[PDB]
């Protein structure tokens, strides 16, 4: 334990990665979260919004 | 542009627009900007036989 202060940095390094990564797989309103099953089941008008 | 249609089709005649007449007859752009007249021509189109 005496070098947490090296292991911290790579430690919040990792998370904020996976974190950011982990972020794709969200739906924020839409109705799927992966733009391949909006694409190519709806028509333009609302698969754009 | 001037035509004659259906009655069920004038909703069809709008950008974005998938049907019968839109895909194969008459395709308006997704980013159109004008205006759409349409009324009923019964008196004239029309014959008894």
């Amino acid at each position: 334990s005496a070098l947490g202060k090296l292991q911290d940095v790579v430690n919040q390094n990792a998370q904020a990665l996976n974190t950011l990564v982990k972020q794709l797989s969200s739906n924020f309103g839409a109705i799927s979260s992966v733009l391949n099953d909006i694409l190519s089941r709806l028509d333009p008008p609302e698969a754009e919004v | 542009d001037s035509f004659v249609i259906r009655g069920d089709e004038v909703r069809q005649i709008a950008p974005g627009q998938t049907g019968k007449i839109a895909d194969y007859n008459y395709k308006l752009p997704d980013d159109f900007t004008g205006c759409v007249i349409a009324w009923n021509s019964n008196n004239l189109d029309s014959k008894v036989g």
